[PDB]
């Protein structure tokens, strides 16, 4: 449910792009979603490659 | 964008092992045809490939499509290899 | 054509599945017997006057466990009893134990062992009881 | 799941030795050669086309054992919290093979291998697979003597009617081998020994 | 009077006949079902006969409220477990309030500290380990 | 930080052969199944992925799972090939 | 049909596994004998009336080591004695000997050799005693 | 520590040629080809399966020897602190295999290879070693398994002559009763083959020779 409070903080900075506290919280949001998405991308990849290595070994 | 599922998996009697294999082949060729056309319609719609959430979904459907047909390929290869050694004796 | 003056079931080398299907009419629910518990055999003249009291005595003599979940009567043998301990985050035991009583699944022969206001409890029993308790207790903390 | 991917591959690469040693293919492939050596033939028909029909014949009565392990292992309860309950579950799967082996193996020999009743516990799978193969080779030898026996008589009777005349320096293999195979095609022995070989394990 | 006359029974069929005079089912393990017994037994004091037979044949047993698990002596395992934020006294109060307290195999350790030593049947230790490590993460 | 260890390994004489291999198989399958969850719920928990203290541990466990299952794969492949070289003749 | 009316166990070529379970009722705990110490054999007429001195005498005559942890009596052979040197970082030896005295796992036959208030010491004994003392001294430093 | 894995995989690759030479598989394989040859059968019983049945008995005997290697080498204290103690550890790990070679190999055939290797090593001036070494000194692992494999070929041919005897007593009397008649131009092996098969199935040589070979290494009760 992380994408909900991702998609909930962009609109108040869109309606008011000059509050200093909001862009600090918005950047603090977006970099954490940046750290989450590539973590999920990097973690499914090893589970694919090691699953391909067994059939590469046994072929 | 509005989906549907079917819940009945019917059963017809096999009259032989040959009658069994025709169902196992037709049941697997539909799944490998449909999943590749799913990933093509996912790609050819360009609004699906620009969103961050749907991309790991298409990554999952990729890695399952690769692992499925590779697992049926090596297994049928070792199966017919098991036939060849017995026939050579 | 069938001469016996009474009312009962005669079993000649049955296999515990054709036997319990004969009791599946006096019990008003169908009976489901597992695979490892269908290799034993029974023979003799029986009489089902009250089956819920006959089934308790035979389940202790043969060595068996059984469970009635409102629609069917599952029967396993005693070597298939599985146990597990599971913890809860934000629902207590006294709130989870009222879900079983209000649903109709609170079994007084296999109760839930644990402290009265905690997260952890110890459950043991038939596999149809264990895979119902673990799932119905896990799917109440994701909601809260 | 990942370790089960090893054992699923490990059955498949080991199949042409388990099928070489743990089924009735050894009995079919052995009797189909001595019927050629009984008839006095060497390379006819082959060693390939006799193994092919012996493979399919052994694949009939063996397929339901192989089929039940699929439908038993497709079920959803392979997730167990206990180590030993999964060890029990895989022990509960191989009982289709164990009940097949005990029917055709000798109890004294498997008791010998067990040292180095059977209703409470089944004997181990490695304690009886040679005892099965060593029982099949013996029974195939015993049935091999029987169908060898009538062709000796046609081999002897024409050698005695040639010795009844003065022609003693005459090779009787060029005459007996015509009389050998008409005894096997007027009996139609091919279509009937495959019948009783199937009926030896699978009932009608 | 009741009783059982065993003639070369296989110790699984012997304790199954006692599952009516005891009021709970009995689950005997796989390695413990190889010994055999024969003789005339009379069931009129079963909890005094189960301990006397379990010390002469060599067995361990544990009744947890639903069944009576029976192993043999070579399967007893042991462990040591450290708790960070709960002590031994209220974990023993969890076992006394729940009904899993077994006075034959108690917990060895300092009374209000983090470390203790467990030893018993394999169905006992996997419960005490999993219940102890699931209370630190809740606290 | 919660740990536990069991110390005395079960050990006896079984002349039976397959059940020791069954214990080896189940002991490897469970230990590789508990850790795929432990790394996955470490990665889907969004608190552990942000901490640099926890991240040093997170890179370790993906390597410990990686080297372990690859070791069993190469040992078994040489194992099933060794019996192959004797029986194929 | 049974001979002379004293008390005793007659051993006609037993194998040290069927012998110590006969002593396992006079000792009120089960006895677990290892695999290397189960290959020796004994024969004679024995008599148990105090078994903790009989086990002490036979453990020296046959060559054996044993350990009673409060719930069982483990028995190993002398070729299985292991030893280890472990250094404690944040707790002393007297505050570890009070844990062994209060827990009842302290054994006077195999004590701890080391300086009285330091971090390094030396243990030796049966493998169930060494694997307990090493892990119970390492898991206290991660607490402190 | 890392190269201990290199030593493990390099040991792993050379495994089945050790089963080809070092173990007792060489006793079962030879006598099983000999019982095929003595019966006169050429192709049957299809020796791809006869390798398998001969392998399973040898694994069935070799399993307690190889199992102690795992529990000895999966110890967490393999790594020592000195270079000579670490080389001592693999010797006392290999001693359970090595005394097995000592028990079942020949005395003088083992004794010949040390004298043959020393004069290659230093020269002719090395004085010869006699039988009296046996009480204290152990030979190398590479001077044993040649003389082991030759001694086991000697014992397997020792077994193979004996059950070759009761078939050639049949094969001479059939070749004599045919010459008691005037049937000189007749192939006697096609009459000899049934009564050769009966003398093995009525005697049931498989289910007592198979017990005999396990009795030549292990005992019962």
């Amino acid at each position: 449910n992380l994408q909900t409070q991702v998609t909930e903080a962009l609109d108040k900075l869109a309606a008011k792009p000059s509050d200093p506290a909001l862009l600090a919280a918005y950047q603090s949001k977006l970099s954490e979603y940046n750290l989450y998405r590539n973590a999920q991308s990097n973690t499914v990849k090893v589970f694919k490659d090691i699953d391909a290595a067994i059939i590469q070994n046994f072929r | 964008i509005g989906q549907a599922v079917n819940i009945r998996s019917m059963e017809t009697d096999i009259v032989s092992l040959d009658d069994r294999l025709l169902q196992a082949f037709s049941g697997s060729a539909i799944a490998t045809a449909v999943d590749k056309q799913t990933i093509t319609n996912r790609i050819e719609d360009p609004n699906l490939v620009t969103d961050p959430k749907e991309l790991a979904i298409s990554q999952e459907m990729i890695s399952d499509y690769n692992l499925y047909v590779s697992m049926v390929s090596t297994l049928t290869r070792k199966g017919v290899g098991a036939v060849e050694t017995l026939l050579r004796s | 054509k069938i001469p016996v003056t009474g009312s009962g079931f005669v079993a000649k080398d049955d296999s515990l599945r054709t036997f319990f299907d004969a009791m599946a009419l006096q019990l008003k629910e169908p009976v489901i017997v597992s695979k490892m518990a269908a290799r034993k055999k029974i023979t003799g003249n029986f009489e089902f006057h009250d089956p819920n009291a006959l089934l308790e005595k035979l389940s202790l003599q043969l060595g068996l466990i059984w469970y009635f979940d409102g629609q069917a009567i599952y029967i396993y043998d005693a070597s298939e009893m599985r146990n597990a301990v599971v913890s809860l985050r934000n629902v207590s035991l006294n709130e989870f134990n009222n879900f079983l009583k209000r649903s109709g699944l609170y079994n007084k022969n296999y109760p839930l062992r644990g402290d009265n206001r905690k997260g952890t409890f110890y459950v043991s029993g038939p596999p149809v009881y264990v895979d119902m308790v673990v799932n119905a207790a896990t799917m109440m903390d994701k909601q809260n | 799941n990942d370790i089960s991917l090893i054992a699923l591959l490990a059955f498949s690469t080991l199949l042409p030795f388990i099928i070489a040693s743990g089924t009735c293919f050894v009995k079919f492939s052995i009797v189909f050669v001595m019927v050629r050596n009984a008839l006095g033939l060497q390379q006819i028909p082959s060693n390939m086309t006799l193994n092919g029909v012996a493979l399919l014949l052994s694949m009939f009565v063996m397929w339901p054992i192989m089929h039940d392990a699929y439908v038993y292992f497709e079920d959803e309860d392979v997730t167990f919290n206990d180590i030993s309950s999964l060890s029990k579950h895989v022990d509960e799967g191989l009982d289709g093979y164990r009940d097949y082996l005990i029917k055709y193996s000798d109890r004294e020999l498997v008791q010998f291998f067990e040292n180095a009743k059977d209703e409470i516990e089944k004997p181990s799978i490695f304690a009886l697979l040679p005892a099965y193969a060593l029982s099949e080779i013996k029974s195939a030898f015993k049935i091999g003597f029987y169908l060898y026996l009538p062709f000796v008589v046609v081999d002897l009777v024409v050698s005695s009617v040639l010795l009844a005349l003065g022609m003693m320096m005459m090779s009787p293999v060029t005459i007996s081998t015509p009389i050998k195979l008409v005894l096997f095609v007027a009996l139609d022995g091919w279509t009937l020994l495959s019948k009783g070989l199937i009926l030896q394990y699978m009932d009608i």
